[PDB]
Order: structure tokens, then sequence, then C-alpha cells
């Protein structure tokens, strides 16, 4: 349709570089840092790409954290175990932090007799 | 511009960022649901605010069914990629798609105002009457959330109803179960409109429909006629991402995709007739009971062939390629729990069994394992698959299987547990309990601090 | 069900004594996060991520014909990540019959 | 008549086909943004005084 | 097409208030010089004055009568172009069926940029596999890996343009003899005489010529009131 | 434009400005206070205390603490 | 070998947090001034004039792409002629080492492998029927009990005493017979 | 049974073990797997073997670990997962001796229905 | 909801509706419940407790009681 929103249009070129008074390319914002830390392990992943193809994907410590760099390069086998029970050691810690030293009455030795004497009472 | 934009990849992000924005308000009420069952006594909240805790258990699961996960796997995965599937430039209702987002963040505003505004009382999600009519102005704030959500999502499912008239390809068995969920908004929600309105009706405008010579079974009947409905309204979006997972990682055609489709046109049509199984306990007549127990145990004969059907996509795949990509291992356990789910879900189907299972913690790991864990899993498998296409970063989540592993545990740490206390018996919405259930409440509790951990490793 | 291509004795037959499956590589290379220069602006950023596409990719065989990136569904057809128009060009679905007619030929 | 002269139509989204008149419409709906925000937080505030919650302290002093 | 709405007014005809008040300009404007209207006025005002002729229709050659209506004697070149056009935009809102692709003779798959999106669906009957869909880009012979139909992109670009049906009259047709304005006085008192106006369009472009308002009754055809 | 090209150009090509980030942050921890603060409002106003001490509303033993 | 070295040099550790200077040090908030740059800001992104205050989308700086015959530049392909025949050279991706980083050697071998498809028509329609009709028994299988059980609870049994109990916010009353 | 009854163009090996070689392995290395069972440094190709020489159809099989650790590797070279071991050692094994597979499987199933009926029971 | 879980029982107690439950204690015993249905502020605290007695004992405490 002559004059309608056209199916295609070729882009512009981009706007002219930009370089320092010194002729140092002028650099921009770029969220992808290069993390400090001790830590080179490299893994590659067979990947599908598509159908018929795949792609051999790499994960390199230096993109990471050093909390990631460090859990990652341990065998899973041997750091899953560990994790699972100190992520429950941890919760248990949290939720008695609130109830150091709370004594009910109705658990001392006393109170359970008695309530043995009632389901005796009453063959529960 | 932000909020102007009409682009439906745009939408579909907002959808997914808003769900996990109220996901954390969702999130931390179970924390403190969690948190207080972990032994008998009162832990983090007073005797004498009971009704907090009756507000937080209404709140969770009115927050997390409708402002989460229906805007996450309903709103957001569709809005993305629904329109591309089409292969069609944009969806049908470029506008509409704008105001459908816009609504549900202001019918949330509304109701987490009315959390700081109002007395905090509680009548649970189902907000039966007498007891939803006689509460504070709370209530009346929460129905005007609904009802402003039920704008939304009628118009969200007009507008993918209208891609059959403007699809360019093949409908693919996802968009066959979006379509289908739409039908079932079309069909559910002008029932529950009418109920809504009635509570609205004895509320505000002295009505005696829910007083005495007027029956409150009423409510029940047209509350869950758009109830379960509803459940499948939130599970079939994610039933078509799996399949969707399933045959691009395995790379491996779908296996049955007329039988695939038909199972989900079967569901529809069954579940919007089992409602009153939600009823058992009322008294109905002993043919009804009979009708719904028989047609409700039906729906597994469609639920099961998909779920075979899934099995052998995974089957025979090749070995070479890696299997520890996050999203194929969600779509995985996905299968796994959500039989787990539904077994147990035929086991509450047959009514003598559901007199006593009903309102106990077992109907609770029920639901949790087929929502809380399997949909859930499967918006995160389904986000992870499109994550190029998407394009968010700065999260360690593709390739994590300590994420993965630490979640299925701990997460059944906390809902397992909670199949044993429902033959000990434990009611629901309940706070306070004997002294001889706290050893598997409190194994629960120590699986929900743990789960809430896991989520912070991801960033 | 689909079960591939029927296939005749008589094209399983070969030219020549030595001839064997092709050996060539499909897997693409190896990649990772798409990786941008600080020199690059936003518009050179944008040409560096167009450049980088896998689904632009593809595999040539010995007879010169190029095996493309495909894909089950068209989601993964569109940039990544997702430009705010696609398919401006509807994309093209073909169907395949025995139909003909004269007018197509030539004698 | 000529085609090629209403390329406004997709270069325009509609909402804006009016010039000044619909640019003007959607500026003066914006100046009454503040004006709601104060509106609303005082709804918020007649509800909060009418439930006695600004007494939480005193209640028990 | 199916996909297109309903014939315009103006897809007959052009209203006369619309005609180039310069006649003298436009019947002397090369045609890749003229614009859409100008286009529609210069071929009706010569065509029509050529028809309006009857005397010397029967002497005048089919391709000197087919330059006077602005008709394109078609070629294989031209021929080619418009065919792909037409292809092109019957493929918008219709489905692509054809038959199967081989070396010798690919699926032809239409495109205006340097890719299209395509799915291959296999051969007919058992031959027939799920989509399988990749991008078609410029310069490949593509080959689907699953059932070897053999694909080509072809492309509607010439020098810095794509293929339309305006570029492809400009690019083969020839202007002719220039057009004489006594040929268009003559047909004008031919069948304009006396109050009587059988060629409207040559009493508009008779009075433009002229200067506008020249002839009877057009300064009051001319003057309008909004 | 080539800028125009992606949606959200600045965050796919990695320079926008991270307040944003922080922006969406301090959203979801908003909607996270609005479970706890009238947590602690509610039991102050019914109790006088913003929390409760573990089983202080049952009998406890005289070196309960 | 470790690819990770063949790239070091392209990644030069960061200086700021977040990769901007403080404001104060640089405005990255105001237009550039660079000509050819009026639509993005000093630090590269695009600037709220451009995107928002004057959006194109609202009327602002009007400018048609079309021309007057209806056509919008368009870049050729790279056209060879040869043998007696043109020919169209596509393409071809740049090096995956330039835009990934990775030095492209020692890929593994994936070879092509058409789809891996299930076989025996006979053999799968049987299993279909299975996965349907082995879950439709089972479920005839507890329908039978089903009803037995309804038809339990709702017996008509020869009770010879009766207890009212009424449910109260909160409590429950009991109403009973009084021996006479 | 694939290469042995089914298809005929395939190449077929030869089981150099029918258990499972132990090796210790070291991420960031990449390690050549035999899978003609030929060659005398297994589970590796050794030069000599038909992997190296690229003979008939065998080529050496590429793998590299992601973790450091002792990893199993196939002997029969029929795994599915080769060149890691996941059983069709075993598998293989009683497709030769069909009469000892059932012994030890007899054996298994014993062990395995003893203990979980002393547990439950 | 009057639930005894011992005697297998739950029947909702909803206003307008007078439900039959029919039962044949076969023990004494006593037997505990809780209410099954969100009532309000103390759903949690209206427990059901029925103790069952051998019925020479059962017409004696009607008597007196
Ligand atoms: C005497 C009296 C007589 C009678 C008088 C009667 C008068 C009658 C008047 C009637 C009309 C009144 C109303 C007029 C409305 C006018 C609308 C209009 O035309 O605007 C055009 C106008 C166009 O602006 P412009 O002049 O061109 O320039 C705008 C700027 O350049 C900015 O450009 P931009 O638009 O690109 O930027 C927008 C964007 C820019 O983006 C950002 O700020 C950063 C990026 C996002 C960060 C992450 C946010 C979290 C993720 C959200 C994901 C979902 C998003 C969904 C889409 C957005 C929905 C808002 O940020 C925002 O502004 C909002 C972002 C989202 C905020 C909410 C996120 C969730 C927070 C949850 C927290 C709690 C839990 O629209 C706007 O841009 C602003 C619209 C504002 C509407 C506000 C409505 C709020 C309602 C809240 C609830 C109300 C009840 C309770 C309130 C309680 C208060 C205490
Ligand atoms: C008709 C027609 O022309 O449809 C296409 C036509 C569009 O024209 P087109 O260009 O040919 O479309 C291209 C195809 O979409 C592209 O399709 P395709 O070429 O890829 O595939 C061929 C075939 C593929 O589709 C088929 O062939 C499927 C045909 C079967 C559909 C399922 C039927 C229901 C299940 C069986 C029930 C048995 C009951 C037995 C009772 C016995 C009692 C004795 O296409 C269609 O049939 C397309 C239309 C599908 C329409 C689906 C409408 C919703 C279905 C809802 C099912 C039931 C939900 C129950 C919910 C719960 C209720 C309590 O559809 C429309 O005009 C759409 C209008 C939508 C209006 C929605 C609002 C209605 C109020
Ligand atoms: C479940 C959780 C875990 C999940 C794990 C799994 C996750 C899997 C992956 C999921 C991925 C989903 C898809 C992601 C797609 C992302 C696309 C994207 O990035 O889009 C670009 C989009 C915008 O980028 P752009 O294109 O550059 O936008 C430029 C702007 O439009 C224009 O720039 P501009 O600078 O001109 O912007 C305007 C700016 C201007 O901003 C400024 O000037 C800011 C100035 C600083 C203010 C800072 C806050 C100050 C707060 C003070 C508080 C004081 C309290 C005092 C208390 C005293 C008590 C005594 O903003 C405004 O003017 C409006 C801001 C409105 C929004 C913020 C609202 C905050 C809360 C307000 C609450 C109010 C309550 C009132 C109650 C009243 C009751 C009466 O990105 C974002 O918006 C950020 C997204 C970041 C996250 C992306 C996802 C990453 C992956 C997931 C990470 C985990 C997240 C977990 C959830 C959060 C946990 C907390
Ligand atoms: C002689 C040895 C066996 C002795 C015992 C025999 C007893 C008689 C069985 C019948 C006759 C057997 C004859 C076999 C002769 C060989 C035939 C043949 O072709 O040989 C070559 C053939 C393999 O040759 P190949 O394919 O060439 O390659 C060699 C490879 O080794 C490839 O090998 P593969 O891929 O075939 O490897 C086998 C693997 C293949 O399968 C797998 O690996 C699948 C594993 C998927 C796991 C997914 C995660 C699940 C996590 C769930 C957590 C839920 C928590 C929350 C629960 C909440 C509940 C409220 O099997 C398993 O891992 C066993 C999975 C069994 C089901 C697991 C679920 C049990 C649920 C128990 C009840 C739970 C109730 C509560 C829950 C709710 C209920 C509604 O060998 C076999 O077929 C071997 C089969 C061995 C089966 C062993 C089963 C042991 C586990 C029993 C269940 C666990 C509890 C026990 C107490
Ligand atoms: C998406 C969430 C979801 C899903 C899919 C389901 C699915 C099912 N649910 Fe539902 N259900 C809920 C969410 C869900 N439910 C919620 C949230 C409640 C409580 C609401 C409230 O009370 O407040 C609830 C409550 C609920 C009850 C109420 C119990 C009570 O109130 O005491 C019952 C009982 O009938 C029930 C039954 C079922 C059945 C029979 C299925 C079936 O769909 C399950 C089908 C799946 C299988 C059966 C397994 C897969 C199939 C096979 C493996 C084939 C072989 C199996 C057989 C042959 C049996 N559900
Ligand atoms: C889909 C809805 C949903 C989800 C996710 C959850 C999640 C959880 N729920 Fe659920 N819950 C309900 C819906 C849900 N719940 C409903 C409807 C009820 C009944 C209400 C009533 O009784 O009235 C209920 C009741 C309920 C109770 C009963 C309180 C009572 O009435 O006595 C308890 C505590 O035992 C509980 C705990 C939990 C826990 C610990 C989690 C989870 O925290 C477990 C850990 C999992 C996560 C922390 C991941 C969750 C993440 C997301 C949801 C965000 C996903 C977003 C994207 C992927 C973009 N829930
Ligand atoms: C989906 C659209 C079709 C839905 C059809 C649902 C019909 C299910 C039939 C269930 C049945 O047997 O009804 C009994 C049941 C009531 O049973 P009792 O309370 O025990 O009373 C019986 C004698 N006093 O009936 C109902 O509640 C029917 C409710 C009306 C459904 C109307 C749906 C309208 C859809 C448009
Ligand atoms: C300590 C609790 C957790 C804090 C946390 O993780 O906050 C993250 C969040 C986002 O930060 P980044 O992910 O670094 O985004 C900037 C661009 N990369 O940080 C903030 O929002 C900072 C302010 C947190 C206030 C919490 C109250
Ligand atoms: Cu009464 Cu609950
Ligand atoms: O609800 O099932
Ligand atoms: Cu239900
Ligand atoms: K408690
Ligand atoms: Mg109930
Ligand atoms: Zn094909
Ligand atoms: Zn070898
Ligand atoms: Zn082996």
């Amino acid at each position: 349709r002559i004059g309608g929103p056209p199916v295609f249009m070729q882009f512009p070129p981009p706007p002219p570089k930009e370089y320092l008074a010194d002729g140092t390319p002028k650099t921009y914002p770029l969220h992808q840092p290069v993390f400090d830390h001790g830590y080179t392990w490299e893994h590659w992943y067979m990947t599908n790409a598509g159908v018929f193809h795949t792609v051999y994907y790499g994960e390199f410590a230096k993109d990471f954290p050093w909390r990631w760099g460090f859990v990652a390069e341990k065998p899973f086998w041997v750091g899953a175990p560990i994790l699972v029970l100190g992520v429950l050691c941890l919760g248990h810690i949290i939720q008695t932090m609130g109830q150091i030293g709370v004594r009910p009455k109705r658990y001392t030795p006393e109170w359970v007799e008695a309530t043995k004497e009632r389901e005796r009472a009453e063959n529960t | 511009f932000y909020i102007l934009v009409n682009n439906n990849k745009r939408i579909g992000i907002y959808y997914i960022k808003l769900s996990i924005i109220i996901g954390i308000l969702g999130i931390v009420l179970s924390y403190i649901i969690r948190v207080e069952l972990y032994n008998s006594g009162n832990r983090i909240i007073k005797y004498d605010n009971v009704n907090y805790y009756n507000m937080v258990i209404t709140l969770h699961g009115l927050l997390m069914i409708f402002y989460i996960i229906m805007p996450g796997l309903y709103g957001g995965i569709p809005l993305y990629i629904l329109p591309i599937l089409s292969v069609i430039t944009d969806i049908v209702l470029p506008r509409i798609n704008n105001i459908s987002i816009i609504i549900v963040l202001i019918s949330y505003i509304v109701v987490i105002n009315s959390i700081v505004i109002e007395y905090n009382i509680g009548t649970g999600w189902t907000l039966y009457p007498p007891l939803s009519i006689i509460g504070t102005v709370i209530v009346n704030m929460i129905l005007y959330g609904l009802i402003i959500i039920g704008i939304s999502s009628i118009i969200s499912a007009i507008n993918f109803m209208n891609i059959l008239i403007v699809i360019d390809g093949i409908i693919y068995v996802y968009i066959w179960s979006i379509i289908i969920t739409s039908v079932l908004l079309i069909i559910s929600l002008p029932i529950l409109n009418g109920i809504l309105l009635m509570i609205l009706s004895d509320i505000y405008f002295n009505s005696i429909y829910f007083i005495l010579n007027g029956d409150v079974v009423l409510y029940q009947h047209l509350f869950w006629y758009f109830g379960h409905p509803e459940v499948y309204i939130l599970i079939l979006p994610a039933f078509g991402i799996i399949s969707i997972i399933l045959s691009v990682l395995n790379n491996k055609i779908i296996f049955g995709m007329k039988s695939m489709i038909l199972a989900i046109i079967m569901i529809s049509i069954l579940g919007s007739i089992v409602w009153a199984h939600h009823i058992y306990t009322v008294g109905l007549e002993l043919d009804t009971k009979i009708y719904f127990n028989n047609l409700t145990l039906i729906i597994s004969i469609p639920t099961g062939n998909k779920i075979y059907n899934w099995i052998i996509l995974y089957i025979g795949s090749y070995n070479i390629l890696y299997n520890g990509y996050q999203s194929l291992i969600f779509s995985i356990m996905f299968i796994i729990i959500f039989i787990i789910g539904g077994i147990t879900g035929i086991i509450i189907s047959i009514d003598i069994i559901d007199i006593g299972l009903h309102d106990t913690y077992y109907i609770v790991s029920h639901f949790h394992y087929i929502l809380s864990i399997g949909a859930v899993i499967s918006l995160l498998a389904g986000i992870l698959l499109l994550k190029d296409i998407i394009g968010y970063y700065n999260v360690i989540i593709k390739i994590n299987k300590y994420f993965g592993l630490l979640l299925f545990i701990n997460i059944n740490i906390i809902f397992t547990p909670q199949f044993i206390i429902g033959f000990n018996v434990m009611p629901r919405r309940i706070l306070e309990y004997s002294d001889n259930i706290i050893v598997w409440n409190l194994i629960s509790s120590i699986g929900s601090i743990s789960t809430i951990l896991i989520l912070l490793s991801i960033f | 069900i689909y079960e591939g291509q029927t296939v005749q004795e008589s094209e399983l037959i070969p030219q020549e004594d030595d001839w064997v499956i092709e050996e060539t590589n499909f897997c693409l290379g190896r990649n990772c996060y798409v990786r941008f220069r600080e020199e690059d602006d936003l518009a050179r950023r944008a040409l560096h991520q167009m450049d980088s596409q896998l689904n632009k990719m593809h595999t040539r065989l010995r007879d010169g014909t190029v095996i493309p990136y495909m894909s089950f569904h068209p989601d993964e057809m569109v940039d990544r990540p997702a430009p705010i128009h696609t398919f401006s060009e509807k994309p093209l679905l073909k169907w395949t019959w025995d139909e003909t007619y004269e007018e197509a030929y030539d004698d | 008549i000529d085609p090629t002269k209403n390329q406004w139509r997709w270069c325009v989204d509609p909402a804006w086909y009016g010039g000044m008149r619909d640019k003007a419409n959607m500026d003066m709906y914006r100046l009454m943004v503040y004006p709601f925000f104060g509106y609303a937080l005082l709804y918020l505030h007649s509800r909060f005084k009418q439930n006695d919650k600004y007494n939480v302290f005193a209640k028990w002093r | 097409y199916r996909h297109w709405h309903r014939m315009s007014e103006d897809d007959w005809a052009l209203p006369l208030d619309s005609m180039p008040e310069d006649v003298k300009t436009l019947m002397a404007t090369p045609q890749t010089e003229r614009g859409f209207v100008e286009d529609y006025w210069y071929n009706r005002i010569r065509g029509e004055a050529t028809l309006l002729d009857p005397e010397a229709l029967p002497s005048k050659s089919y391709i000197a009568l087919a330059r006077d209506m602005g008709l394109q004697i078609v070629d294989e070149p031209s021929s080619h172009m418009m065919g792909l056009i037409e292809l092109y935009e019957y493929l918008r809102g219709a489905s692509f069926v054809g038959p199967f692709g081989t070396i010798e003779n690919p699926v032809l798959v239409p495109a205006v940029g340097q890719e299209r999106v395509v799915a291959c669906t296999g051969g007919v009957g058992d031959e027939e596999h799920f989509t399988l869909w990749f991008r078609c880009r410029e310069g490949f012979m593509y080959r689907c890996g699953e059932c070897d139909q053999i694909f080509m992109l072809v492309r509607l670009y010439y020098e810095d343009r794509y293929w339309t049906q305006t570029l492809v009259r400009d690019t083969f047709m020839s202007d002719g003899d220039m057009f004489d304005l006594k040929t268009l006085e003559r047909v004008h008192k031919m069948w304009n005489k006396d109050e009587m106006v059988r060629w409207e369009v040559g009493y508009w472009a008779q009075d433009y010529v002229l200067g506008k308002g020249v002839l009877p009754g057009m300064v009051e055809e001319h003057t309008r009131v909004n | 434009n080539l800028e125009d090209h992606f949606d959200l150009a600045e965050y796919m090509m990695k320079m926008h400005n991270p307040m944003s980030e922080y922006l969406y942050w301090i959203a979801g921890f908003v909607s996270g206070l609005h479970g706890i603060l009238p947590l602690l409002h509610s039991n102050y106003y019914f109790s006088g205390m913003f929390l409760p001490r573990d089983n202080d509303n049952t009998q406890l033993c005289d070196d309960s603490w | 070998k470790s690819y990770y070295d063949d790239f070091k040099d392209r990644l030069k550790p960061g200086k700021y947090t977040q990769g901007r200077c403080p404001q104060s040090e640089g405005d990255y908030r105001q237009e550039s001034k660079t000509i050819g740059r009026e639509h993005l800001n000093d630090d590269g992104t695009r600037s709220k004039r451009y995107t928002v205050k004057e959006a194109d989308a609202l009327g602002y700086h009007y400018h048609p792409p079309i021309d007057k015959k209806g056509q919008v530049y368009v870049k050729g392909p790279n056209t060879v002629i040869e043998r007696g025949q043109t020919w169209i050279k596509g393409y071809e991706l740049p090096s995956m080492e330039y835009t990934y980083g990775p030095k492209q050697e020692d890929i593994p071998f994936y070879p092509r492998v058409k789809l891996n498809v299930w076989g025996n028509y006979n053999l799968v329609m049987k299993v279909e029927f299975l996965f349907f009709y082995l879950p439709t028994i089972i479920v005839f299988g507890i329908c039978i009990p089903v009803y037995t059980i309804n038809f339990a609870q709702e017996e008509v049994i020869y009770t010879t005493m009766t207890v009212k109990v009424t449910g109260r916010q909160w409590y429950w009353v009991y109403e009973v017979e009084s021996p006479t | 049974t694939w290469t042995e009854i089914w298809w005929e163009h395939d190449p077929t090996p030869k089981v150099a073990q029918y258990r499972p070689y132990v090796c210790t392995v070291e991420s960031g290395k990449v390690y050549w797997w035999c899978a003609c069972g030929e060659s005398k440094t297994q589970p590796w190709v050794d030069g000599h073997c038909k992997c190296s020489k690229r003979e008939g159809g065998f080529r050496p099989r590429r793998w590299e670990p992601e973790h450091d650790g002792v990893r199993l590797f196939c002997g029969c070279k029929s795994c599915f997962s080769s060149p890691t071991w996941n059983g069709g050692c075993f598998t293989k094994w009683m497709q030769s001796n069909p009469a000892g597979g059932m012994l030890y499987c007899f054996a298994a199933a014993f062990g395995f229905g003893t203990l979980t009926v002393y547990r439950k029971f | 909801s009057w639930s005894v879980p011992s005697l297998g029982i739950k029947c909702d107690a909803t206003p307008g509706r007078l439900v039959k439950i029919n039962t044949f204690i076969q023990r004494e015993g006593v037997f505990y419940g809780q209410c099954s249905e969100l009532c309000g502020t103390l759903h949690a605290f209206m427990p059901i407790v029925v103790e069952a007695v051998s019925p020479e004992a059962f017409a004696a405490h009607a008597k007196k009681w």
C-alpha cells in the first residue's frame, strides 16, 4: 500500500565515534565486571542450538563473584551435602534464638506424669 | 516511556516483574505463618492479635493465587511469546493489554493499603459467609480488589481469544493451553462476579441472602463453580510450558500432539462440572455426592495421558547434550512433583476419605505440591528457557545445580510433614495446636526458613 | 505418526565404493555471554549483538548447501533479546502438495 | 490524494493525531498527578485515624 | 486480494479538482519526475485525447496507442518483476503451498530485506514433518535438516530500491514524442462546443493552459465557499 | 535507529543506570514491609508489646526466662 | 588450555562502581553536545528529550521517511557474476571469538542426525491406548468402592437417642434429652 | 543389539572389559576414549588402535570433566553414557552370557526382596 | 464444623441446615476434636470433647446431671 508502514527499512549509520582530547577512544558504562579473585576454572556444557546443532557454552570463573567462584570450584557432591545440612542447621538455630530459656510448665515432669494418669483413666 | 508502552513483550516483562514484587509480600506472609506454627504458644503474634493471623492466611492465599501465579503464568509468559508463536507482529488488542497490567497494580495497592489502614481481620481466601459479611471494612476493600482483578482477567482472556482470528501459523499445544484457559475464564468469571456482588449486597446494601431462610451453602456453589476452574486456569498454562521445554531441550517432536490438545480440552470441560468436591462435608444429597465423586475421578484420565506423553519426550534423548540446565531440571521435577499432588487429590476425591481429611493440613500440602512447587517451578522453567530472548542477567540460575537440589529438598521438608499431620489431625486455618503435633510442625518450619535463605543465593 | 522420509533402495546406492557419511561438525562453536567492548556506544553495541545471533548461523555441506539453525517453534527465530518489532515480513509456513498447473511450465 | 503524504498515519500514534489538542489533553491530566497523590494520601489518613491507629502508644501509656 | 478492504472512490477515478493547475508544465514533465497525482492526470489527459479522436485511432499502432494511454508493453524483465511483486502481495494474507523444493527448483521465498523467517513442513502425506523454522538469509542455498528440502531467498531489490509497480514502469517505459498541446485544443473543440462539454477533463485542462478562468463557466466552477 | 531496535536497549546493552535496579529491589522491600509493620503495630495496639515472648500466653516455670 | 587467557587483554578491570563516575565529576544526565549525538546523553544512553518529552510518536519532529515515489533506501546483495551466471554471496557472521571471546578451536563434535522419532505405528498405537485406558481401569476399580461407602454413610439406621449440637462463636452448645 | 541384529552399517566395537575402568581425572584437561576396545592404554586411545588411525569408522571420543575426581569409564564400549559408565557393561555381559546374567539378577533381586520385606513386613 | 476424628465425624454446622449424623461407638474413651471451619478470631479455641461410657454409667450420669 503506497505510503504505508514500510515492511523493511535499512538502519541509518551509527552516530560519530567519540575520542578523548588525547585520542583515546571514549568508553561508555558496561555492566560486565571482571571480578577479582583467585579462581580460574572454566566449565563447558554442550547446549541445544536448535534441532540439528549444538553450541559449546563456557562459564568462566572471572565472570562471577568470589562466592560463586568458590562454590562452583568444588565437586558438586562434596559441596551439596554439606550445604544441605548447613542450611537446615542454620534454620533451626534461627528459630531457637527467640526461645532461649523458655520453660513452659506443661513440659515439666509433674505435668508429664499427670497426663499419663489421664490417659490411664481414659484408656487413650 | 514506561507506563504508556503498549508493546506486548514489554507488558509481559511487567507482569513477571510485578509478580516477583507482590511475591515478596506473599512469601513474607508464608514465613510469618510457619514461624508462628513452629511450636505451641504464641511466638510472633499475640493472643490478643489472633485476628492478624486470620488476615495473614487470607491475604497469603489471595495474593499468591490472583496477584502472583495467575499474573505470572497467564499474564507474563503468555503476553511475551504467544504473539511470536502465532507468527503475528503484535497482540490483537494493544491498548487493552496496557490497561490490564495497570489494573492489576492498582488492585494490589488497594489490598496492601487496606492492611495498613483498616482493622486486620480474616475470613479465609474463600470468603465464606456469614463470616465474610459480619466483618469490618477490610473485607469490603478485598472485594473491590477481586472485582477489579476480575476485569483485568476477562479482558486479557478476550485478548488471547482474538489470536484465533489472526494466527498465521499452526496452533501449537501451548497456544491451545492459553486459549482453553481463556475460555474457562470467560465462562467462570461472570458467575464469580454475581456471587461477589451478593456478598457486597449483604455487606453494604442490607441484603439478607446469607441470613436465616437464605441458604449460605448457595455461596459455596457459586464460588466453587469458579473456584475449581480457577485451579485449572492456573495449571493449564504451566502444562503448556512443560510441553515446549521438553520438546525443545530434548530435540524431540511432541508425541501425541492431538491427544495433548484434546486432553487439555477434556480437563477444562470436566473441571467445569466437578466443583462440589469442595462441599462434601456440608451435607449434600447422596446422589449428588456420588455424581461429583465419579466425575472428579474421571479428570485423572486426561491428566494421566498428558503425564505419560511428557515422559516419552524425555526418554531416548541424546546423552551428549548436557542435562544439568536449570530449565530442564525444573521441567522434569514438575512431572515428579505433579504426580504426588494429583494422586493425593484423587485420595481426597473419595468423599469418605475426605470426611477425615477436609479442613486439615493434608489439603494444604496437596495444593502446595501442585502450586507452591509445581506451578512456581513451571514459571521459573519457562522464564529460564526464554532467558536469551527476554535478555535478563545479573542472576546465577541458568546453570545452578545447588539451587535446584536445595529447593527440591527443602520444599519437600515443608509440605511432606503436612500430609502426616492431616491424619494426626491438625485443622487448617489455626495458629495454636496440641503439643503432640509440634514435631512435624517444627520440621516444616525449619524447611520454610531454609527455602527463603536459598532464594538469596540466586543474586 | 511421523517416522522419517521414505527411502527407496535405488537411492541408497553409491556412485563410488569409498563413499561414507560426511563428518561435518554441527557444533556451531564455543560461546559464552556476549562480550561488548567498552569503547562501543549504544548503537555499536546493538550491531555487536546482532552479529552474535546463533539463529543466523548454519553449517555448509560438501555440495555448498547449508543446513540452518532450526527450531520447532518460531520463538527461536527472533533476535535475542527480542526487538520491539519482530516479524515485519510475515513468516512463511511452506506447505507441500502434488497439485500443479500448466502455466508454470514451458515446453 | 497523493498516497505518500499521509505517512503521519503510521509515523504518529492515533492518540496524537490531533496535534496540540491531543498533546494538551494528555498534558492537562499530567498536571493532576500530585493533586491526586495528596487526595489519595488523605483517604489513607482518614481511615487510619478513624480506626484509632494513631493511639497505639497513647493507649498503653 | 482477500486481505484488501473495499475499493475507494479514488480507486476508480480522481476528482477533477486534483488536476494540476499548471497543465503546460505537467505535459512536459518526464515520467521519472512525475508524482502519483501528476502521473495520473498526464495519462488521463493524453490517453483520453487520443481515444476521443476516432479518425486517427485506426492508423495508430498498438505501440503508440499503448504509450498514449500510459500502458506498459510487457517484456520478460518487467513480467518477472511484476509477477514476483504480486506473489509477495498475495502471500501477505494467504497460505504458502507449492511443489517440493529441490536443487534444480528451490522453494522461492520472496523478501524485501535480506532475511525472512520460513518454516519447512516436509513433503506430502507421511513425508510431512513438524514445522522446522529457520531464518532464510540471502546468498545461501538452504537445505532442511530433516527432509532435505531446498530453499532459496529471492530479493525484490533494484538500484537501492525495492520492486514496485512505479519502479517497474519508470525503469522500463520510455517517454515518447512530447505531448503536443495543439492536440488537446483540437480534441477540446471537437467534443466541447456551445455550452456542451463532452470532454470535461479537456475543458478543465484547456482552461488551465489558457490561465484558469478563461473558458465559459470556469470561474464559477472554481469559486468555492469553504 | 539502531538504538531503538531492541526493547529496553540500555539494559540489554548493559548501559542502564543502576538506580533502576535499586528502585525495583526497594519496591519489593516495601511490599514485604506491609506484612511485618502492621504485625508489630497490631501486637502493640492490643497488647502493648511489639512482639511476644515465646509461650508468654501460657503458664511458665518460676525460673523461666 | 585456559580459553580465558586468550581474551584476557580485551577485559580491562573497571574503576568505577557501576561503571560511572559521581555525577559531580561528570554529569551523565545532560544531553551530549557532540554533533550527531543530540539524541543521546553523555554516557551514551538515550536522552529523555528524544524518548519522552519530544517523542516522534507524539507528533514531534515530524519527518516522513518514504519519498515521493513510495520508495525507501534498500541495500543490495553482494552480486558476483561468474561462469555465465549471476551469483549472490551471502553474508557470513563474524567468528564467534570476536563476539564472544573464546578461540574457536578444539570444538567437540556433534554429528548431524535426523530427528529421533518413535517408530512401529502398531506398537505406538497400543501404548497410547494403554496410556488412556489403564487409568480408566483404575478409576473403574475405585467406582464400585466409592458407591458402597457413600451408601453406607447415608443408611437409615434405627437410632434410639438424639444429641443436638449448635456451634456458636466460640463454643459448642449441646442439647440432650433428660432422663424421666 | 542394534549393531548385532538391527543395523549393519555402524562400526561394532570389541569389548575390552565387562567392567568399568576407574580413573582420576582433572578439570580443564581433555581426555580421549577408545571406542574400539583394542587400545593397550585403556580406557584411553593409545595412538595405535582403530580410533587413533581413524580406521573403519572408529574415532576417539572427546571427554572433559567439570570437576576433579574419580570417574568410572566404559570398558564394554557400548554404554549409553559412553565414555562414562552407567551400567551398560553389565547389560552387555548378560547378552553374551545369559545364564550368568540370570544368576546375578536373581541374587540382586533376592537381596532387595529380603531387605524391603524385612523392614516393612 | 463439628469434627471428632476418632468417631469418623466431620459435619459442617451451617446456619439453616440441621444435618443428621448417625454414629455407633464401639469402645469407651474420650475423643477430642476441634472446629474445622474458620469461624472467626477464636476458630482454634473451641474444641470438641466427647466421652463414651458404659450404658449403665451413662444412665447414672444423666440422672444426676
Ligand atoms: C521472588 C524473589 C526472587 C526471584 C528469584 C528468581 C528471579 C529470576 C529472574 C527473573 C527475571 C524477570 C525478567 C527481568 C527483566 C528485566 C528487564 C529490565 O531490567 O528492564 C529495564 C528496567 C528499567 O531500565 P531502564 O530502561 O534503564 O529504565 C530507565 C528509566 O525508565 C528512567 O530512568 P530514571 O532514572 O529517569 O527513572 C525515574 C526514577 C527516578 O528515580 C529517582 O530519582 C530515585 C531517587 C532515589 C530513591 C531511592 C529510594 C528511596 C527510598 C527511601 C525510603 C525511606 C524510608 C524511611 C523510613 C523511616 C522509618 C522511621 O524513578 C521514578 O521517578 C519512579 C520510581 C518508581 C518505582 C520505585 C518504587 C519504590 C517503592 C515505593 C514504595 C512506596 C510506598 C508508599 C506507601 C504510602 C502509604 C501511605 O529495569 C528496572 O526497572 C530494574 C529491574 C531490576 C531487576 C531485573 C531482574 C533481574 C533478575 C532478578 C533479580 C532478583 C529480583 C528479586 C526481586 C526483588 C527483591 C527485593
Ligand atoms: C492447580 C492447583 C490444583 C490442581 C491441579 C488440583 C487438582 C486436583 N484436585 Fe485440588 N485443590 C487445589 C488445587 C488444585 N487441585 C486447592 C488450591 C484446593 C483447596 C482450596 C481450598 O479448599 O481452600 C484443592 C482442593 C481439592 C479438594 C478438597 C479437599 C477438601 O476440601 O477436603 C479435592 C477433593 O476432591 C481436590 C481434588 C483434586 C483432584 C481430584 C485433582 C486432579 O486434577 C488431579 C489429577 C492428577 C492426577 C490424578 C495425577 C496424574 C495422573 C495420573 C498419574 C494418571 C494415573 C492416576 C490415576 C489413574 C488416579 N482438590
Ligand atoms: C500459588 C499460591 C501459593 C504459593 C506459592 C504458596 C507458597 C507457600 N505457602 Fe501457601 N497457601 C496458598 C497458596 C500458596 N502458597 C493458599 C491458596 C493457602 C490457603 C489460604 C487459606 O487457608 O485461606 C495457603 C496456605 C498456606 C498455609 C496455611 C496457613 C493456614 O491457613 O493455617 C501455609 C503454612 O503452613 C502456607 C505456607 C506456604 C509456604 C511456606 C510457601 C512457599 O513460601 C514455599 C517456598 C516457595 C517459595 C518461597 C517460592 C515461591 C516464589 C514465588 C511464588 C514467585 C514466583 C514468581 C516468578 C517465578 C516470576 N500456605
Ligand atoms: Cu468455629 Cu471454627
Ligand atoms: O480444587 O481441586
Ligand atoms: Cu476443586
Ligand atoms: K504457635
Ligand atoms: Mg470446610
Ligand atoms: Zn523439511
Ligand atoms: Zn580404539
Ligand atoms: Zn560399558
